[PDB]
């Protein structure tokens, strides 16, 4: 299906570079907040525009609510599909480092990746999205 | 001028054995 994960092209001025990273899942397209502002976007002369968005959670939804529900158990590696600017998507196995926050447990991803690679999804060993990268996973079984 | 952004798919979701090998 339309379901995959999408690079999030732009041009302009600056010519054409990869904003970010997001997901078609559900009839829904999920990324970051920054990555778009919560611009409009093509997908084959039809254009997407947000359905729901926060900024201070720095997530985005479009034509619909975010779908991912999933969390982190804590435990076990994750993979990220990641969508590098300029190169083809990989799996890369790893495991998240456990933070504490004011607002709950949160893991992160320790991968160091350019600026238009944030969006790029984080599955758990089911292949369920349990967050995008550059913005984290919750903790929960 | 123009500004626009569009999706380009990079990838299948989905768990890869390779990966962790
Ligand atoms: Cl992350």
């Amino acid at each position: 299906t339309t379901t995959g994960v999408y690079r999030i092209m732009a041009r302009g001025i600056l010519g054409t570079y990869q904003a970010g990273v997001g997901v078609m899942y559900e009839n829904v397209f999920h990324t970051l907040w920054h990555t778009t502002r919560g611009a409009a976007i093509m997908s084959g002369e039809g254009k997407l525009t947000p359905y729901w968005g926060s900024v201070k959670e720095d997530r985005i939804a479009y034509g619909g609510p975010w779908r991912f529900d999933r969390k982190w158990n804590g435990t076990d590696d994750v993979q990220v599909i990641v969508v590098e600017p300029g190169k083809a998507a990989v799996n890369i196995q790893t495991k998240p480092g456990v933070f504490k926050t004011p607002l709950g447990e949160v893991g992160a991803v320790s991968l160091d990746y350019p600026r238009g690679t944030s969006g790029s999804p984080i599955l758990d060993s089911n292949g369920d999205i349990i967050g995008l990268y550059g913005n984290g996973v919750e903790l929960g079984d | 001028s123009e500004f626009d952004m569009w999706l380009e798919r990079a990838a299948d979701i989905t768990w890869e054995m390779d990966a962790a090998i």
